[PDB]
């Protein structure tokens, strides 16, 4: 997963 | 190729609801976070909602939180935005998008939403012909005025599509719950008249078609 | 929440020549993870947004290397080493480090070309409109360059602004000109108690206004 920081881990 | 086709936009009243849809194809939909964005009529882009690939997590800016709901049918490759308590400010062009590579990589085509309590109104279509014998006697320009309709859009053609060059159709402007638009066409003063020049105006929201032949005044 | 300020608002540029656009954030985009979530996108006229850049400088693989993103902290640049016709559009920067995602306001990229004075045409109201008991005078100013234009309305050599309505086309992607219409709307009654109707266009191509006019 290459998600933005505020996304859920 | 990745593809996102939004549907469901239209005219709604303030306080009302509308559910938008986004049909996704050409990728493993259920493996990606998805989002909604909108582009306001003055071309501001704004983030509207996001949902985890699985659907567990949803996220909203304060301006839509409590009012709007994002979800997805993975089995059926579809993204949704249930919008409630609509206000004029939500009037925008709404886009479905895919969240990948530390942001967003694909955008759909958009579906248009207008929140207004103004009345659906078919256009008046006035023909515009000159006076004299043309400044540049060689080319003559004509038009029609499309006045007094709501909501957007209308379409304007000239002689059913076959007169497409020399055409400027201007963007509509909203001025008291009513849009006005004009179109101009530019033709050899040797073909007018002679042959007929007709504007074809269509306004789907009132199921209306108007075909105004431009006749030389007096 | 995070303020994104892009500059300039529009930028005219020259096929063959470089260009750069700037985008400032009100606060640092650096995340406590080493990665900077700063994006560029292009919207071509009437088309959907197209990713251009992510993490400051990673190029979307549909985009040529003519484009390079750079910056750090609060200052970023998108640069085009040589501009093609298809670069026309609006460029937005956008941030996803801080919740909620926010966007800059757009830099409109425009193409230079030979000046053109508008072809200007005036139309009196139609018989049909007048039976509705209203009257609009319409002025088309077509295929000019550059975008900047001024149009005044004159009624019996007065000047009138308080019923006018303008609309501009996008830069045409065929001839790179602009066009504009100006609609003056009155009651049949006002319109029948005046004689001279003038549409006066000030463009940079002249010192003197293009004047178009009719009596009745």
């Amino acid at each position: 997963p290459k998600l933005e920081p505020w996304k859920h881990p | 190729e990745v593809k996102l086709v939004e549907s469901g936009g239209g005219l709604v009243k303030p306080g009302g609801s509308l559910k938008l849809s986004c049909a996704a194809s050409g990728f493993a939909f259920s493996s990606y976070d998805m989002s909604w964005f909108c582009q306001t009529p003055e071309k501001r882009l704004e983030w509207v909602a996001s949902i985890s690939s699985g659907g567990s997590y949803t996220y909203y800016p304060d301006s839509v939180k409590g009012r709007f709901t994002i979800s997805r049918d993975n089995a059926r490759n579809t993204l949704y935005l249930q919008m409630n308590s609509l206000r004029s400010e939500d009037t925008a062009l709404y886009y479905c998008a895919r969240d990948y590579d530390y942001g967003v990589d694909y955008w759909g085509q958009g579906t248009s939403v207008t929140v207004s309590s103004a009345k659906t109104t078919p256009p008046s279509v006035y023909p515009l012909a000159p006076g004299s014998a043309a400044q540049t006697n060689s080319m003559v320009t004509l038009g029609c005025l499309v006045k007094g309709y709501f909501p957007e859009p209308v379409t304007v053609t000239w002689n059913s599509g076959s007169l497409s060059s020399g055409v400027h159709t201007f963007p509509a402007v909203l001025q008291s719950d009513l849009y006005t638009l004009s179109s101009s066409v530019t033709v050899p003063s040797s073909t007018w008249p002679s042959e007929t020049v007709t504007c074809n105006v269509a306004h789907p929201a009132s199921s209306t078609k108007v075909d105004k032949k431009i006749v030389p005044r007096d | 929440d995070v303020v994104m300020t892009q500059t300039p608002l529009t930028l005219s540029v020259t096929i063959g020549q470089p260009a750069s656009i700037s985008c400032k954030s009100g606060q640092s985009l650096l995340y406590s993870d080493g990665k900077t979530y700063l994006n560029w996108l292009l919207q071509r006229p009437g088309q959907s947004p197209k990713r251009l850049i992510y993490l400051v400088s990673k190029l979307d693989s549909g985009v040529p290397d003519r484009f390079t993103g750079s910056g750090s902290g609060t200052d970023f640049t998108l640069k085009i080493s040589r501009v093609e016709a298809e670069d026309l559009g609006i460029y937005y920067c956008w941030q996803g480090t801080h919740f909620p995602r926010t966007f800059g306001g757009g830099t409109k990229l425009e193409i230079k070309r030979a000046d053109a004075a508008p072809t200007v045409s005036i139309f009196p109201p139609s018989s049909e409109q007048l039976t509705s008991g209203g009257a609009s005078v319409v002025c088309f100013l077509n295929n000019f360059y550059p975008k900047d234009i001024n149009v005044k309305w004159k009624i019996d050599g007065s000047e009138r602004q308080n019923g006018v309505l303008n609309s501009w086309t996008d830069q045409d992607s065929k001839d790179s000109t602009y066009s504009m219409s100006s609609t003056l709307t009155l009651t049949k009654d006002e319109y029948e108690r005046h004689n001279s109707y003038t549409c006066e266009a000030t463009h940079k191509t002249s010192t003197s206004p293009i004047v178009k006019s009719f009596n009745r």
